[PDB]
Formats: structure tokens, C-alpha cells, sequence
């Protein structure tokens, strides 16, 4: 039991440590989406001419690629964490067979948040892009709310197993 | 006492860790200037703050 | 004006109160110094075995 | 009597040692319930919209799974201590037949 | 951010916890002295043969 | 007691060896500052630490 | 302007970050104090031979 | 123990060398104010930088 509980503490910390990599990546997904919402709000105004909405669109297309680059590139121990495929993954959080905690992380790609192809060439579409990026802030809030509540189980688990 | 398990020390080590934990999670708020750095700090405080930032 | 109020609202939720957090920092800085003292005393505390007909 | 009293003394320490595992496990059930009270106090405020109370609820569900995990997992010597099955367990704390102390722990 | 969190990840695996390891170091340090004491007395133990009608 | 083989001393010797083996495995970790100095300490932890160093 | 940007580029590459480097310096000042501590203890490690029936 | 070969100390001398070497390679950057003092530090850091200096 003592040897096993010390691996369970080490695995619950290996779990906290993984979670922080995902959580801290979605912190820049927020900071990209806070920028896409502010860019979309600015491009929505019909005092903008056409050239000056395609000038916004260049930053929205580049920032949407950066949300997909955060997603496909963030890894822990070579596993991708927020590409949608960190699901059904388990922490062995005790001394016995199958004393799990489960880590699941919904897709955080620009497709998984619906910010692939935010179109900001008119008031109608640039408001559609405000709506999409505020939903994506709401999704990244809800996913970081799970990864945060989960780090709070594991801080209590490590306090308990130790 | 037992020579093989200084449990006076092992408990003191366990409590030292709990304290350096609280220290590293406080020092984070002063170097950054934010009270919620990570959603593990406050899941509503995060979710609400991102709407107020928005 | 709504921006100044909702900025003030978010700053209430999320900026560190550096006054308060430097209380809670300095508690843990002393407790860590005291815990390192107690762990350092605890490691020496079983030096008592060695006089013992040995 | 001496041989018996020395197993009785060791059984009262096997008894103290078992208690400290349970009394230790419930020390984090306090940390979890002190957190669930404070979270529920925050979520009671009618400034939280729905998306903020589901953000509270994620932790109030995750932490209640944790109170069940502490209870179904904390064991001593392969026996569960605070699942409510540590009822009517007798320590033998003397040299003679049935000089008991009873350990009896409600479901946590 | 990822570099900081994966430095923290690799530290939690590979760096010596200088507190927790000084607990284990100091058990073995006292056991070596206690075992050298018990060996120093073990080589004296069979001196009791010599009074035995010789 | 046999004069020809001091078995109490051979046990004390063989336990002194096991003790100063453990003592060198500690002293190595303190002096270097790494828990896993060699693959015999954690094969999984050496492997994961190299992927994290990388 | 190209001079200010290519100065900013070379200062990226080649000037010390005194902030970062005083982290890496102070790790090493502690590890040297800890290494001298272990080496000082290690020279006194084999003092245990001398009680040994000698 | 072997009295002739304090390997607990020889490894500690060796790991102290790695530490006080790394310390002098750090101290050079704080005293000089530069990250690449010697082309051994970064062959491309040096080569790129001299074109930016130029």
C-alpha cells in the first residue's frame, strides 16, 4: 500500500502537471478569441470600406490558424492534449486495480470551436463572427472550467494520498 | 525510537511540501498581478472574467 | 461609463489585491522557514539512538 | 498476562493506527466540504448567469465524486474504513477473552 | 507557457527533493553507525570462548 | 558457540553492506540534485524525462 | 529604423537577459553549497571503519 | 566499507565539478553582459550576431 500510494500520488501529480499544459494552452486560445471578438466588433461597423475589412480578415484568418496550431501542437509526453483525442484517458489514483480519475478534453481546434472561417466583410457576417467568437470564449471557459475543477480533485487527492 | 523510519521527519517533510505549495501558488499571483491565473483558482471567476473582458 | 464600471467589476474579480496577497505570501514564507527548521531538527532528532549501549 | 498485555498494547496501537488513517481521510473531506460550501455560497448570488453556475457546478460535481472516492478508497490492511462497513469491529485490548473496545464509523 | 509547465513536469519527475531525500539519507547515515556498532560488538561476541576451560 | 565461523558477525556485515548500498544511492541524489541519476531508478521516469527535456 | 530593428534583433540573440541568468546563477550557487556539503559529509563517511575492533 | 576508495566522495567531487563549472559559465554572462561570449555557446548565435553587428 505505501509503495502503491506513493505511485498514486506521483500519478495524481503527473495528472495535475498534464492538466496545467492543457489549461495554459487554452489561456492563449482565450487571448486569441478575445482578439477575434474585438476584431469582429471593429469590422462590423459599416464606416469600414472593403479594403479595411479585408485588412481585418488577414488577422482573423491568421488567428484562426493560430487556434488550430495551439490545438494540434500542444502536447504532454508526445500526446496531443486539446486536439479532441485526449478522451477516455485515466489516472491510476490509488493502490488497487482501476482506482481511476478520468481526463477528457473536447476538441479546441478552430473547427471544434466554430471559428474556422469567421467572415467579416459586412455588418451581417461580422456580427455572425462576433457571435461565433463569443460562443468560442464560452466553450473555452466551459472546458477550462472542467480542467480547473479537475485540478482541484487532484490537489485534494494528493493531500489525501500523502 | 525506531532507527528505520523517522516519522517525525516524514510528517515534517509532508507539511513542508503543503507550505511550499501554498507559497508557489501565492508567488504566482504577485509576479503576474492576477488572482485567477488558472481556472483551478476559481471556475466562476474565470468564466465571468472572460465575459467581462469580452 | 459601462466600460469603466465593467472594468472595475472584472478587476474586482481577477486582479490581485497586492496588499492582501503579500499578507498571505509572508505567512507562507515564515511557515516554510519554520517547516525547514522543524525538518532540519527532525532529521537530527534520532541521533539519540547511538549512545544506547552502542 | 504479560505476553497477553503486550499483544493488547500492540492491538491498541494497531487500533490507534487504523483510526489515524480514517481521521486523516476525513481531514480532506473537510477541505472538500469547506470548498463545496464556499462554492455554493458563490453560486447562490443572482448575478451569476447560467454559464457561470454550470462553471460552479463542474466543481461541485467533481468534488462530490471526490468525497465518494475518499470514502470507497481509504483502507487500512485491505479493509474500507469510512464507507460505512467499519461497523461493530472489536479491538481486543487486554489479556482475557473479550476485553474489547468497539470501532464503529458511519458512511462518509 | 508550455515550456514552463513541461519544465515543472520534468522537475516533478527528475529533480531531487532535497528535503525528502535528506530524510532518507539521514536514516541510512544512522543505520550505518548502528550497524558498524553491531558489527564491532559481533566481533567481540565470541571472545567468550576463551575463558572456557582453556 | 562455534569459534570457526562468527555467523552473528557475517549477518551484521551482510546488513552493513545493504545499508551503505542504500546510503550511496542517497548521497548520489543529493550531490547531483537529480532523483533519477541512472535508468535503474525509474525506466519510465528516465524515458519520460528525456522526452520532456527534448 | 533598420538599425533600431537589427539592434533589437542582435540584442535578442546576444545580450544576457540578466533576469533569467540570475535564476540560473542562483540555482548553481545553491547546488555548489549543497555539493560542498555532501562532499564535506562524504570525506567523513568512512570514519565508521575505525571503531571496528581495531 | 572500503577504506582505500571513498567513492561516495569521488562521485561527489565529480558532481561538484559539473556544478562549479556550470556556475563559472553562468557568472561569465553576468560579468560580461553577453549570452554568447564564446562561439562554443552558440555557433549560429555568434555567426548571425556578427552579421547583425556588422
Amino acid at each position: 500500500q505505501v509503495r502503491g500510494l506513493n505511485k498514486a500520488s506521483d500519478n495524481a501529480q503527473d495528472g495535475v502537471s498534464l492538466i496545467q499544459v492543457a489549461e495554459g494552452a487554452l489561456s492563449e486560445t482565450h487571448s486569441i478569441l478575445q482578439r477575434m471578438n474585438e476584431l469582429a466588433t471593429q469590422a462590423a461597423n459599416d464606416t469600414n470600406t472593403t479594403s479595411d475589412r479585408t485588412a481585418v480578415q488577414q488577422e482573423i484568418n491568421q488567428l484562426a490558424s493560430e487556434i488550430t496550431r495551439i490545438a494540434s501542437t500542444t502536447q504532454f509526453n508526445t500526446m496531443n492534449l486539446i486536439d479532441g483525442n485526449f478522451t477516455s484517458k485515466k489516472l491510476q489514483v490509488g493502490s488497487l486495480c482501476g482506482q481511476a480519475i478520468t481526463i477528457d478534453i473536447s476538441d479546441m481546434s478552430a473547427t471544434g470551436l466554430g471559428v474556422s472561417g469567421l467572415v467579416v466583410s459586412s455588418f451581417s457576417a461580422a456580427g455572425k463572427a462576433m457571435s461565433a467568437a463569443q460562443d468560442a470564449i464560452s466553450y473555452v471557459s466551459s472546458m477550462r472550467s472542467k480542467l480547473g475543477a479537475l485540478q482541484n480533485r487532484l490537489e485534494h487527492t494528493i493531500s489525501n494520498l500523502d | 525510537m525506531v532507527v528505520q523510519h523517522n516519522l517525525t521527519a516524514m510528517n515534517a517533510n509532508r507539511q513542508l511540501g503543503i507550505t511550499t505549495g501554498a507559497q508557489a501558488k501565492s508567488s504566482e499571483k504577485l509576479s503576474s498581478g492576477y488572482k485567477i491565473n488558472r481556472a483551478a483558482d476559481d471556475a466562476a471567476g474565470l468564466t465571468i472574467s472572460e465575459k467581462m473582458r469580452s | 461609463n459601462i466600460s469603466e464600471n465593467t472594468s472595475s467589476a472584472e478587476s474586482r474579480i481577477r486582479d490581485t489585491d497586492m496588499a492582501e496577497e503579500m499578507v498571505e505570501y509572508s505567512k507562507n514564507n515564515i511557515l516554510a522557514q519554520a517547516g525547514q527548521s522543524m525538518l532540519a531538527q527532525a532529521n537530527q532528532s534520532t541521533q539519540g539512538v547511538l549512545s544506547l549501549l552502542q
